[PDB]
């Protein structure tokens, strides 16, 4: 449609990151959550910042017809409710820290 | 060109009619795609696209020999003009016109040649089987030396399909014999009839017709030729059109079939000054006339599931125009008279009804009495 | 009106400044005793009683 | 056990074009038809005949149209029925004959012509 | 839920509810100071 699926889906994109907001929100002291060429079918039920330093990921909503386009060195906050299906398609890491209620 | 021909005569009634082209059985030269498709052997089912026709194929056309016979099963007197071998198939396509009474004084034969047969050499351009003609047919090898001056003397219509223009001897002797018409008072009647090369593209199409187009006093075109010949995109989006929230009458509520009457500003880029009148077919259903005084549709209809066992469409279109013919030559307030120009076409609506309703053109073309007996039944007494 | 053509069976849906557009409807004839077979605004789909 | 009703096959343009190009011992008659064409019938039922009464003395196929329709334009095709008889010799040249031809026609050209 | 799961993005008419028709053109027909102006007033 005309509106892209992160307004839609509510999904926060800070892409090039830089320094400053990554010390602040301390990802240097996250853990690393590792896949290649694989699939996870998961839905949100709590908030989630994730920081892609390398590796590459296609997210598809449940039902959707198309993609959500992140690279390496974004931050993206998926909300919570959403079900989505996760896609690699190479080896991939990234740094996380799952949010709840208020706290940043 | 300089001088007449023969003896001059009161010449006899009915008033004859010229067909020129090509003498053959069957053989409907109008093809196209179809999307509907039955068994690949099994022809038993086939006839399910008798009464389920492709529209381009709802009141086929075929050649000049077939609208003669029809003409002259219709009442009236026609002669063939063209070329035949020597050989059996020659003799017996004469046989059956002769048979059916049309002159085939204007007939000429050729006994070096092979009847109905062309050679053609295969070749393999760019990847792709292709064949190319070595020697015409003596149907399309009729020279102008070889034209009949008396039949196209008395012949008050002349009569050709767009099959000639295939070929550039046939092509070259329908000119010389329009010039000769033309020269002694006939009518030139344009039956298109296009062929399979003719629907390639509409602009090399409008070339190669555009003389011939321009050398007719009558014209009869199909639905899907006219709409070919101007533009088939247009027309199809045309058709395809909905509106999205309401209709803008009641009328257009009920979906029914679409009988879109083309105005005369449309047909304006087909017009020229010697066209006395333009008929388009939607088969028998409409009949679109255009004049340069009016125009109109004469509403018609058809019924093949009346006998869904014998019904072929086959030379429907050839009843129609010999019923044109039939028509024209005996009434000459058509070309001046709208009420009458419709009345005189229910009765060429009524020959192309009757035609569909037998196996094979030739042996279902129906005659003046049924015709007018059809015409009386279908329509109320006050359109006759 | 005298030079207008006659009105089609239906409701009145939309109205503008020179035309109305009428949402088509079929009325019945019942005499009294008779019995009508739904409430009002019931879908009747084509056979319906 | 059951034999096949038809005799008859048919071809696409490269089966065709792959038959013609190989070395070929008898008459092949080329078949163009269309199942929404009414005279195709009886030239369906005539080519029957004819493929029973040349067993292997010659082969008959047949093309639709409304699959190769621009394999049938490239051919010369200007209408249905029309018939291809191709000798088996290359150097000589291929017959069209245009309409229902007589079947005694169809033989005189396998037996004098291809 | 999505998580027991056991496709790959790299490789008319008019509603009318109250029960539903649907409302078209085949039910529906047409039969048929300085200069004041319309416009927001503030």
């Amino acid at each position: 449609m005309q509106t892209p699926l992160e307004e839609l889906y509510n999904v926060k994109v800070e892409r090039k990151v830089s320094q400053r907001r990554l010390e602040e929100l301390g990802v240097s002291r996250w853990s690393v959550w590792k896949t290649g060429k694989c699939k996870l079918p998961w839905d949100w039920q709590v908030d989630q910042l994730v920081y892609i330093e390398e590796g590459e990921v296609r997210v598809v909503p449940e039902g959707s017809k198309r993609f959500m386009q992140f690279l390496a060195g974004d931050l993206v906050r998926y909300p919570k409710w959403l079900e989505a299906d996760l896609f690699f398609n190479a080896p991939y890491s990234e740094r996380y820290c799952f949010k709840a209620y208020a706290d940043d | 060109v300089d001088y007449d021909d023969g003896i001059d005569f009161p010449y006899d009634d009915p008033p004859l009619v010229c067909c020129f082209g090509a003498v053959q059985k069957e053989f409907v030269p109008v093809v196209r795609v179809h999307d509907n498709p039955m068994h690949p052997d099994i022809y038993s089912q086939w006839k399910m696209l008798q009464w389920d026709p492709p529209e381009f194929g709802r009141a086929p056309g075929g050649p000049p020999s077939n609208v003669a016979i029809s003409h002259v099963r219709l009442g009236g007197r026609a002669a063939f003009m063209g070329k035949v071998g020597g050989d059996d198939y020659g003799e017996e396509l004469v046989l059956m016109m002769n048979k059916e009474r049309v002159q085939t004084r204007g007939v000429k034969f050729d006994e070096g040649a092979s009847t109905a047969c062309t050679r053609v050499k295969i070749k393999f351009e760019d990847g792709k089987m292709k064949a190319e003609t070595v020697k015409e047919p003596p149907e399309d090898s009729l020279l102008a030396s070889e034209l009949n001056l008396a039949v196209l003397k008395e012949a008050r219509i002349f009569h050709f399909n767009s099959e000639v223009l295939t070929s550039p001897t046939m092509e070259s002797t329908l000119f010389k014999a329009i010039q000769w018409s033309k020269k002694f008072g006939g009518l030139i009647f344009f039956d298109l009839n296009l062929p399979l090369p003719l629907w390639r593209s509409r602009n090399e199409t409008r070339k190669l017709i555009k003389k011939s187009w321009d050398e007719a006093n009558i014209i009869e075109v199909s639905q899907q030729e006219l709409e070919f010949l101007l533009d088939e995109e247009y027309y199809e989006r045309r058709r395809n059109y909905t509106p999205q929230y309401f209709a803008e009458d009641f009328e257009q509520t009920k979906n029914r079939r679409d009988y879109y009457h083309y105005t005369p500003e449309e047909i304006k880029p087909l017009w020229h000054d010697d066209l006395k009148l333009l008929v388009v077919t939607d088969g028998t259903l409409r009949l679109h006339y255009y004049t340069p005084k009016f125009d109109g549709v004469v509403v018609g209809t058809e019924d093949v599931l009346i006998t869904p066992f014998t019904c072929d469409r086959t030379g429907s279109g050839d009843a129609v125009v010999a019923g044109i013919m039939r028509k024209l030559t005996t009434c000459p307030e058509m070309f001046e008279d709208q009420d009458v120009l419709e009345r005189q076409l229910r009765f060429a609506v009524a020959a192309g009804i009757i035609s569909q309703w037998t196996i094979g053109a030739v042996r279902g073309f129906p005659t003046e009495s049924a015709t007018q007996n059809l015409k009386e039944q279908v329509y109320v007494p006050s359109m006759w | 009106a005298k030079k207008e053509p006659y009105l089609k069976s239906g409701q009145v849906l939309i109205v503008q400044r020179d035309s109305v557009v009428i949402r088509s409807a079929k009325p019945y004839l019942a005499t009294p005793g008779a019995k009508v077979h739904g409430h009002y605004r019931e879908i009747l789909y084509e056979g319906d009683t | 056990f059951v034999r096949e009703d038809y005799l008859v096959r048919k071809l696409s343009a490269q089966e065709l074009q792959d038959l013609v190009k190989g070395e070929r011992k008898v008459p092949l008659i080329v078949d163009f038809y269309a199942t929404w064409c009414g005279p195709c019938i009886l030239m369906a039922q005539e080519l029957e005949m004819l493929a029973v009464e040349y067993e292997s003395n010659a082969m008959i196929v047949k093309v639709d149209t409304d699959d190769e329709y621009e394999f049938a334009r490239d051919m010369q095709v200007r209408g249905l029925p029309t018939l291809f008889f191709i000798s088996p010799d290359p150097s000589k040249d291929a017959i069209r004959t245009e309409g229902l031809i007589p079947l005694q026609m169809m033989r005189d050209i396998i037996d004098n012509d291809m | 839920r999505k998580r027991n799961n056991p496709m790959n993005p790299f490789y008319h008419g008019t509603i009318r509810m109250f029960s539903l028709l649907i409302l078209s053109s085949s039910n529906c027909f047409r039969i048929g100071t300085i200069k004041n102006s319309s416009g927001p007033l503030g």
